[PDB]
């Protein structure tokens, strides 16, 4: 509905292992108009 | 023949109609998607 909606969370690891067994929720962090068309994304990363 | 033609003699107290009056203009036409100008929406003291 135009809006693009960010849901998050930061949880800690043991380092046992990946995607941790036991359960937590993520809260909506923004909320946003954007009002625009998304079909594909892509992620940034840094390089020094 | 001339391209432009030439900015006005805005002179002080000649200026009766003539001298510059600055104007500005607000258009709002929605008929698109989201909302962006909402008005100040005024609050009331809480009763309890
Ligand atoms: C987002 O963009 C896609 C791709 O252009 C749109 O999909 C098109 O939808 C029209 C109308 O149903 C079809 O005639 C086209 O054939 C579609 N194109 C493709 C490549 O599938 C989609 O409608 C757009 N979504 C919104 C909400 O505008």
């Amino acid at each position: 509905d135009g809006y693009f909606k960010i849901y998050s969370k930061h949880t800690p690891i043991n380092l046992g292992r990946d995607l941790p067994q036991g359960f937590s929720a993520l809260e909506p962090l923004v909320d946003l108009p954007i009002g625009i068309n998304i079909t594909r994304f892509q992620t940034l990363l840094a390089l020094h | 023949c001339y391209f432009p033609l030439r900015s006005y003699g805005f002179r002080p107290t000649y200026g009766v109609g003539h001298q510059p009056y600055r104007v500005v203009v607000l258009s709002f036409e929605l008929l698109h998607a989201p909302a962006t100008v909402c008005g100040p929406k005024k609050s009331t003291n809480l009763v309890k």
